[PDB]
């Protein structure tokens, strides 16, 4: 109901859709429409936007700079979020260790033009760094004022909670937020152990990949349409996906969807996002889109969100039949 | 639910407020009371005073009502720190004749001058 | 009697009376007269000077630093207060969390034209950032050098424990004053909930509008005269409250101060700004002043202080009939 | 016997002498001499110097720190020291509160074109300013690189006792100094309080006035000099100690140390400062010259030191006759 949410337990108010850059930005589609999208988001009320130092090798967070740039939107309008792991081909240039979340950050922000992003990411767990050394770099980052807050992303709860755990030993920054991955199609993490880590000790899930990158959407009942991301130079393991034996079998069950969406009047993508929604201890959903039209027909899903009631909710369930274990 | 420190000689208790707000005219109880005892360097109440005795009193609050003398302190020890935390009166009675005494009489011949002058020969 | 006091319990030392910049600075007054007027205060060893990244939407700040610079006082003799909780539309531009308050302050330094504040006061509380955030963050702005200390206003004496409390727990700084609205018809809080907290956590009042805003003055014994601030546009919530049959009442009652002043041999505002004062608990007094008249006037106030003995105290308590409970 | 000796228990390193700027430095001397002075010290290993934003009004830091850039003198081989306390005419420009502290030093680093000091000190205690305040401020200017160390001066042993347990108690820095007056006349705080902090907290003594501002020198066996300190405008006070009851007394028993003084084979100024330096507690003496004629003959006061034997100490005791009580 509510537009506005507040991320995990913090005080950082986001939008409950916000807007990535992984593939689009400085990849599939052009600076200009990188640009019509951003405007298109901000003018309706969407403040979050992510990358990654990863997303185009970097090439995702000059274009996202240079259109803040451009459009001269005041700073503390913008939640800006930018995920660290996989910064160059060197030894030295991966992981969680303070030595490359420091320069990785610091070598983003350049890339953004920007002073400070407002959540930095670990973008996954690092098995060869000490969880303090982790939790005392997210913590100097956001004291030297180059973040105002810090993230976990494909980290388990046990992570999650260790993180939290070493950051009040020592006295550090806990995280806040988890970015996992969250759709029709997957389900297990934030449905059955992130909860506890929101009510417990504030952790927020902002998901990712709503439409499972497309297929959710329903663009593949028939085949790999032209132009779309199955079709992509480098996306070859996607399109496998969508042709494979499992694949075939979702695209059954999306017909079926097909049908629940027409009973609450919305279209199939609208009905896939207002679904990661419904449960509180999702903060916000970052939406992917290629044009103008996908982002104009997926912010309607806001409208959709108070239609999931109980049961459309565990009609869609039947449909699926993969609803997690308690 | 304000959480609340005390600090007995080192040994560290914690509590909540309305556990102590219970009971209002006691020394915990009532904030002009303990005042004089808050730390606000550690954010806790210090008494320098008898450790063993003070589960007991702390108890008492949880409890709401229950003040039993621990089996390895003395009775002349506990009964003036019962004091000290002003349990009040009604509290040390019955704590009193928990604890076996109990009694208390007499009176000396109603003025009479001369009968409670006799009545003290015989 | 001492004309300069700590605030709180802290070693900064402030005249018992400040002057404010509400309404006046960058609004109803001219930018000549707010000068005038800020000379007449420094000149009269007022120390404390108060605004807020609110008031007029920073118009305030700017007008009270230009003067500053023209003036070239020494900024080791000034004690300047800026307030944040409001600032702009967005959905992140109001709040306590630590993105707004490091970027509330920021932009306020940058109006003032200074490198710090001495006190940066949380405007009121905030029910959506959990007090450790807004700890953190003013112990942040604090040793990052672009405040010298902090404080709240308008909470509640659970709220200043709340932030003292979690200060301790994790050896972050502690508020040292609370700006609490405090005159004749207004004495619940400052008289019945603050003493605690000044004697047991050190914190001091610095009380607001002891006029209420002039009503107290006795301007309005006839009706709303011209150039007044319940006659100017956007205060007509003001207005109201005279011409309210409460407003009628506080009239009444404010004649019959005025033979209390009489008899003190001073004018009604005097009267009731050193009514103000009268507590130790009250570390100063923040007036207001649309003109210097009414300034040099106000500042006479020092005179009465000593004459407000037990039995003028209880003699202004039973025309008030307001005392609040113990 | 060791020239250089650790400040109380830290690694600081200092010449057992040092030399000061009151009275001197922009006042009695001209820059030149001044220059003169630093020089020759510098030359004999003293690396030593102290001065205050009190003296002279700034004036000898402005001195000092000429000296130090004209003679381009590497920084790392030097100890500066400078006070804080009064600054100022404001209100707000004396003490120790964090305010005070931070602009204090702000302002006497500027004036002796330096980035930082080696050890800043509290001229003297405040006892408007809550302990914590000031630790955390002397803190604060240390992690902020403006000071290496922080110390006291004119605090009592408890005072110092507490701003150490304060430190302790929130992580904070403990101070590692006290400058204390200390001479022939003047001897109970450092030999009967001092020592047992020096063992039990490490906090070393840094000593000043070990020739009572002239008075052990003998110049005033006769009457007041032309050219003296006891002469100079402004210096009345201690013109009036010299030829008071109590003054005569003194010079009377510096006759009778005169006699050690040629046993010993030195000057009676060699012996004063010597003596001084006889207890380990003291870290270092600061010396006092207005020419360099008194320097050079002051610095011989080291030869003394082996010297000062059980006998000879216990002899001068008697003399005095005012061997503080332990
Ligand atoms: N590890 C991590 O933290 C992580 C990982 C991945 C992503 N993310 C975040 O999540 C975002 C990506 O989500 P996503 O892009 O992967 O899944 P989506 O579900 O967010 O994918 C959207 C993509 O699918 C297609 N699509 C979207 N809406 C459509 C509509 N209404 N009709 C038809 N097609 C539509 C688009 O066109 P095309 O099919 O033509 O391309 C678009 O490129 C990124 O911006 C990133 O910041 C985070
Ligand atoms: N939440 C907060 O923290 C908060 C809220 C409000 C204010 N404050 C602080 O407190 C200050 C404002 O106090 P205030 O202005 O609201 O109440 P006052 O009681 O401080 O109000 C003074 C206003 O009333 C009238 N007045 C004052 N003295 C007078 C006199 N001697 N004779 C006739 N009229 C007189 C003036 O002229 P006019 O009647 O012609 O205008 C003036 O504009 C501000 O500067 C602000 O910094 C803080
Ligand atoms: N509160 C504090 O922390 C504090 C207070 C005071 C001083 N201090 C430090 O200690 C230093 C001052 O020590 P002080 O100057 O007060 O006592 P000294 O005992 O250090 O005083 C030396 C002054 O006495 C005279 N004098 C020195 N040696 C002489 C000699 N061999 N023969 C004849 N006369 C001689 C000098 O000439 P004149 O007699 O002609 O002037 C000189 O100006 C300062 O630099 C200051 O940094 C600290």
């Amino acid at each position: 109901l509510q537009f506005y949410r507040n991320l995990g337990k913090s005080g950082l108010r986001v939008s409950c859709l916000g807007l990535g850059t992984w593939v689009t930005f400085g990849g599939q589609i052009t600076d200009e429409m990188a640009e019509h999208l951003m405007t298109l988001a901000y003018d309706n009320g969407i403040n979050l936007f992510d990358t990654a130092e990863v997303y185009a090798a970097g090439k995702a967070e000059v274009v996202l700079g240079n259109i803040i740039k451009k459009k001269g939107w005041r700073r503390s309008s913008l939640v800006i979020t930018t995920k660290i792991f996989w910064g160059g081909k060197a030894e030295t240039e991966r992981g969680l260790s303070r030595k490359h979340i420091i320069e990785g950050l610091k070598a983003s922000l350049e890339r953004l033009q920007l002073e400070y992003v407002d959540v930095v990411f670990a973008n996954r767990p690092d098995p060869n760094t000490p969880m303090e050394e982790t939790v005392r770099a997210m913590t100097h980052v956001i004291n030297q004022g180059m973040a105002m807050y810090w993230g976990t992303s494909r980290w388990s709860s046990m992570e999650i909670m260790e993180a939290y755990s070493v950051a009040r030993q020592f006295n550090l920054i806990p995280p806040i937020c988890e970015q996992a991955e969250y759709h029709m199609f997957q389900r297990e993490k934030v449905e059955v152990q992130l909860p506890e880590l929101f009510h417990k000790i504030g952790v927020g899930a902002m998901t990712w990949s709503p439409l499972a990158c497309g297929i959710v959407s329903g663009k593949y009942d028939s085949g790999i349409p032209p132009y779309s991301r199955a079709s992509l130079k480098g996306y070859q393991w996607l399109k496998d996906k969508i042709l494979s034996e499992e694949g075939r079998r979702q695209q059954a069950k999306l017909k079926e969807l097909q049908a629940i969406a027409e009973r609450l009047g919305c279209t199939l993508p609208q009905l896939a996002i207002a679904w990661c929604l419904r449960n509180e201890g999702v903060s916000s959903v970052l939406l992917g889109a290629s044009n103008a039209e996908q982002l104009m027909e997926n912010i309607g899903a806001i409208q959709v969100l108070p239609k999931l009631s109980s049961s459309i909710v565990h009609e869609i369930d039947s449909i699926l039949g993969n609803k997690p274990y308690s | 639910s304000e959480r609340v420190v005390i600090n007995i000689s080192g040994l560290r208790f914690e509590t909540q407020l309305k556990t102590l707000a219970q009971f209002p005219e006691t020394l915990l109880g009532d904030p002009k009371k303990r005042m004089r005892y808050f730390d606000p360097l550690r954010n806790e109440y210090f008494f320098d005073r008898n450790r063993p005795s003070f589960d007991a009193i702390l108890y008492y609050y949880q409890s709401g009502g229950r003040l039993r003398r621990p089996v390895n302190v003395p009775l002349d020890i506990f009964s003036e720190e019962i004091r000290f935390y002003e349990l009040g009166e009604e509290a040390m009675e019955m704590f009193r004749e928990d604890e076996g005494y109990i009694k208390e009489e007499e009176r000396p011949l109603p003025e009479n001058e001369f009968q409670r002058q006799v009545w003290l020969l015989f």
